[PDB]
């Protein structure tokens, strides 16, 4: 399962 | 939140007292909780967020989570009037979706110091032959039924706040097209206080 | 920026057995950024049919990939690797050797 | 502030007219969604989208659609609304916290017809003398009647300016023909003031209900008046007697 | 044994030749499972291996979805980069991400990864302790900054410690026939003269899973380094790995020298020498 990362930006 | 403690309808506090709404989530894979408050026919609005096992707290809310237990949980301390509203909690999916709960009515009810429970008619201030029932000043214990009758209108129970006199107050009305209507028979049908005060409709 | 040379190797997953069927292997690891091409090669002529890997990547963050195509091992025909980096002045040529 | 713009506020349309709602947000957020809410059904999600030209379905999705082109855009489509669309959309976004944050509200009607369409009547109904010998308090009560949609904002307005001690409002509104598709409407509240108060005839009561309907761009060739939006009010004065 | 999990992805821009490239690849241990592509024509997670084909349609949408919006997560990311560093739009760029989970023997979690390296080198990462970031310069800097407003740290160890453990523990089991399984190492020993004086003895291991191995030499039982040559580890294409090791030698004396090989799958560690009549 791929972890939900959205938003975590530079 | 569906289970065997699923919430059900509403949640009433003594003013003061500490509210709690425990919730059940069914699927283990819950990581992100988030609580919301929404008041009657408005945005919902974000209260308090929970990443991991454990307890928050931001003044008077403290958000549990228990992942073995499969719990998540809000506390209200000091509950008050304004905190009546809807509680509702959302998690993410595997996928990304967020899957709000069961919601929580939580109605804050202050205790009535006098209840003089009474039906009074109104009328209309221009067309005088129209008029409204209102069953007000009864304590918090009693319940407004709906009409038996399909054309007579009874509204739910709503309390108000005269701020300046430290008084409140609850009141339903009733009103009725048909001409042999009587405000003496509305609440026929709710279940009222045997000391309910009926006057002869006007006046003094 | 960093950069790194690819390490090359070409062999065959089975043990050759002249005239069995195999698959003949080009792996290229330990490079820097991650465009590269790589050829193998029948008698210094390109094999038409290969495939490789998904591009993945080691702890170090170098990278890794595994150019693949079946044959048929014989006594004469000779199988070799050709490689092109950025890295490199010019292709590098590695060939198969039954004894690696 | 930092939240999202819902367009528009309420709508009323009738079955089959393709329409659509924006949502838009300069937060820079990622993730964006639509939800819809209904009694009895909770809060659910429409569609959502995890960043730029990135889409997914909700638990409603059906007879929506969305697109993400770009970053501060999330329109909702409905190319065919239906009856069953009538409801109260949010729209919300989220950043890095993953902390979702919700829109002010998009009440949409779906209506068989723009005919089935009313603005409220308004009512005030005096203190019972009664009231007034039993407790020495005095309320009044506003009835708004036969409104659709629902779309109704009560407030009261005593001696030129609005008032908020002692009133209450229902939270919801009546079907007036529980029976009937389109059935109309009613909404009341209480402004309870002291007897004294109520006795005094320099004092003015006003209540004012805000009624969104038909825009200018809505085809009526009615007798009636075109049910627009508008507000409609009713009137007291204190009483000495 | 103990196992893992990683997703491995890698973002490179191309300026003129459109998006950048993203390509990312889900691994169990040694053992590829799934794999995105931006080019690919699909446009979905795709199965990589036959044990993750049992997952329903759900799960398909899940992932695809996932690592889609991390693809232009991480096209964001590479834009932000370029500003960081006053770089040009012209230049080619290189952005990786690693994470995953480690369980032991018990399938209890042991450790955990988050991070990021761009054109290769090191720019963020979440520390062992899962609480923290390590950043490697200014501009990582100013991305902790914000990680740590929004609680990346606590939400990705909730994620490390819990889903991608859970996950993990699901595909082992789905995959046991696999998974489980330790091919040890094939051994064979090869002679080469390069000179009169001097010859070369190579040392085989062949098939054996998982990649994870050592080759040692030994001459009079003595940890060898001079003339010792180790390649890479290389996968066979079935799943299993390869490795060589090599001694140059004085001539004649081949019966002298010793290698040791040590794998997962070998209860005792092999001692090779050239044994049978020859030289």
């Amino acid at each position: 399962r791929f972890p939900l990362t959205f938003g975590w930006c530079f | 939140q569906k289970e065997v403690e699923q919430n059900s309808g509403p949640l009433s506090v003594p003013e003061g007292a500490i509210a709690s709404l425990n919730c059940t989530y069914s699927d283990r894979g819950s990581q992100s909780f988030f609580w919301y408050r929404q008041y009657s026919g408005k945005s919902p609005e974000l209260i308090m967020s929970i990443y991991s096992n454990g307890d928050k707290e931001d003044g008077r809310f403290t958000a549990q989570l228990n992942k073995a237990s499969q719990y998540v949980s809000l506390l209200i301390r000091d509950s008050q009037p304004s905190d009546s509203a809807t509680y509702l909690w959302g998690t993410y999916n595997q996928g990304g979706k967020l899957i709000f709960g069961q919601g929580t009515e939580l109605s804050v009810k202050p205790n009535i110091q006098n209840p003089d429970p009474a039906v009074y008619q109104l009328r209309d201030s221009k067309s005088s032959d129209k008029s409204v029932c209102l069953f007000t000043d009864f304590d918090s214990q009693t319940n407004v039924s709906q009409s038996k009758d399909s054309d007579v209108y009874i509204t739910d129970k709503c309390v108000l706040d005269m701020r300046s006199m430290d008084f409140k107050s609850n009141s339903a009305v009733a009103w009725s097209n048909k001409s042999d209507f009587a405000c003496a028979n509305a609440f026929n049908n709710s279940i009222i206080p045997e000391d309910t005060f009926f006057p002869s409709p006007e006046s003094s | 920026m960093i950069q790194r040379t690819p390490k090359i190797q070409v062999y065959s997953r089975h043990p050759a057995e002249n005239g069995k069927s195999n698959f003949l292997n080009c792996y290229v690891s330990g490079f820097h950024p991650s465009d590269i091409e790589v050829d193998l090669l029948k008698n210094g002529e390109r094999i038409e049919k290969v495939e490789h890997s998904d591009l993945s990547f080691s702890k170090d963050w170098s990278f890794y990939l595994l150019y693949y195509t079946e044959f048929t091992p014989t006594e004469k025909d000779e199988y070799a690797c050709r490689v092109n980096h950025v890295t490199l002045s010019q292709p590098k040529i590695v060939k198969w050797d039954r004894d690696m | 502030e930092a939240q999202v713009t819902q367009n528009p506020r309420y709508l009323i349309t009738v079955t089959g007219k393709k329409l659509t709602v924006t949502c838009s947000q300069n937060m820079n957020h990622e993730y964006m969604s639509w939800y819809r809410q209904d009694p009895g059904l909770g809060l659910r999600q429409i569609y959502y989208s995890m960043n730029v030209e990135v889409t997914d379905k909700g638990d409603v999705p059906e007879g929506y659609k969305v697109s993400r082109k770009e970053k501060r855009n999330f329109p909702l489509i409905l190319e065919s609304p239906s009856p069953n669309q009538t409801s109260l959309y949010f729209c919300a976004s989220s950043g890095a916290s993953h902390e979702q944050y919700f829109g002010p509200g998009t009440r949409l009607t779906v209506t068989e017809d723009l005919k089935n369409v009313f603005p409220p009547e308004v009512a005030v109904f005096e203190p019972s003398e009664a009231e007034i010998s039993h407790t020495q308090k005095a309320t009044l009560v506003c009835l708004a009647t036969g409104f659709y949609p629902d779309h109704v904002e009560l407030s009261w307005w005593v001696n030129g300016k609005e008032v908020h001690s002692g009133v209450c409002t229902d939270p919801q509104p009546l079907k007036e023909q529980p029976a009937l598709n389109d059935s109309r409407y009613a909404l009341s509240s209480r402004l309870r003031v002291s007897a004294t108060f109520w006795q005094n005839p320099r004092n003015h009561f006003r209540c004012q209900v805000q009624f969104y309907g038909l825009s200018e761009n809505d085809e009526w060739t009615q007798d009636r008046a075109k049910p627009v939006t508008q507000i409609v009010s009713a009137e007291a004065w204190g009483r000495a007697d | 044994g103990s196992h893992s999990m990683r997703y491995f992805s890698t973002s490179v821009s191309r300026p003129g030749r459109g998006e950048p490239r993203f390509i990312a690849v889900g691994y169990v241990d040694d053992t590829q499972f799934v794999r995105f592509d931006s080019d690919a024509a699909s446009q979905r997670m795709e199965p990589r291996a036959p044990w993750i084909e049992q997952e329903g349609p759900e799960y398909w949408d899940e992932e695809t979805g996932k690592v889609k919006a991390h693809s232009q997560t991480d096209r964001e990311n590479l834009r932000i980069a370029l500003r960081y560093y006053n770089q040009s739009e012209a230049g080619s760029h290189t952005l990786q991400m690693m994470f995953g989970c480690d369980v032991g023997s018990d399938g209890r979690f042991l450790r955990g990864y988050h991070q990021y390296a761009y054109d290769g080198k090191d720019y963020i990462a979440l520390k062992e302790d899962l609480r923290s970031w390590t950043a490697a310069d200014m501009a990582a800097q100013i991305t902790k900054r914000k990680w740590e407003a929004a609680h990346v740290a606590e939400q990705q160890r909730a994620y490390l410690e819990g889903t991608c453990v859970d996950g993990l523990r699901r595909y082992l089991e789905n995959g046991k026939e696999t998974l489980q399984r330790t091919d040890p190492p094939k051994t064979h020993m090869t002679h080469h003269p390069i000179s009169d004086h001097e010859a070369t003895l190579r040392c085989w291991a062949l098939g054996f899973y998982p990649a994870e191995i050592t080759l040692t030499w030994q001459r009079d039982g003595e940890d060898q380094t001079q003339d010792t040559e180790l390649v890479e580890t290389r996968p066979a294409g079935d799943g299993t790995f390869q490795k060589w090791a090599a001694v140059v030698v004085p001539s004649g004396e081949e019966q002298r020298y010793t290698c040791h090989v040590q794998h997962e799958g070998l209860p005792k560690p092999l001692t090779l020498r050239w044994g049978s009549l020859g030289g």
